[PDB]
């Protein structure tokens, strides 16, 4: 519901946005030529929202806040070196992605060694990403019999805060 | 069966994803 700010000073254009904190979007304007005058805008989420991040069809980062009740909040394994997972159906039936972002206790995005997605039943590879605080699955045909497992392997700190949401383009 | 069911599907506004 809370969107990044797309407006920029004259001579500048919106370029991308990232989750600066779990509760703060950060948007970036760019000038031509590039300069240090470029407007960077921080947008707070509402307290019931969490910032989620993914890459758009053009490769640019896009961040926005979604109500936590509208996605899956989960904890990564207590032992950072243990891969832990959660499973999610998405309504209605159809082709959707999942995205996942991981935060540490200070509400900072934290890179994890591996985020992997498995279509179920069958443990079908639906995407593997590494050394990243966020990562999205392939486009997967969800249905009453088809759902998706998301696995996080931190490789460092455990008990991290993960958020898994669904999206389409 | 899955542990969770999602009932909200995010789509980026056109002004960001043309």
């Amino acid at each position: 519901d809370t969107l990044p700010v797309s407006t920029c000073p004259a001579g500048q254009k919106y370029d991308r946005s990232v989750c600066y904190k779990a509760d703060k979007i950060r948007s970036f304007c760019v000038a031509n030529p590039r300069s240090n005058r470029e407007k960077i805008t921080d947008t707070p989420c509402q307290p019931r929202e969490i910032c989620v991040q993914r890459n758009l069809s053009n490769g640019k980062s896009f961040a926005k806040c979604i109500p936590i009740v509208d996605l899956v909040e989960w904890k990564t394994s207590a032992n950072g070196n243990k891969e832990g997972c959660t499973t999610t159906s998405v309504n209605p039936a159809g082709y959707h992605h999942l995205g996942t972002i991981v935060y540490d206790i200070n509400k900072n995005p934290i890179e994890v060694d591996k985020i992997s997605y498995f279509g179920e039943p069958g443990n079908v590879n639906e995407g593997i990403g590494g050394s990243t605080s966020y990562f999205s699955s392939d486009n997967f045909q969800f249905s009453k019999s088809r759902y998706m497992k998301t696995c996080i392997f931190s490789g460092g700190y455990g008990n991290l805060n993960a958020y898994t949401w669904s999206w389409e383009s | 069966v899955a542990e969770h069911t999602i009932n909200y599907i995010d789509i980026a506004p056109e002004e960001f994803e043309p």
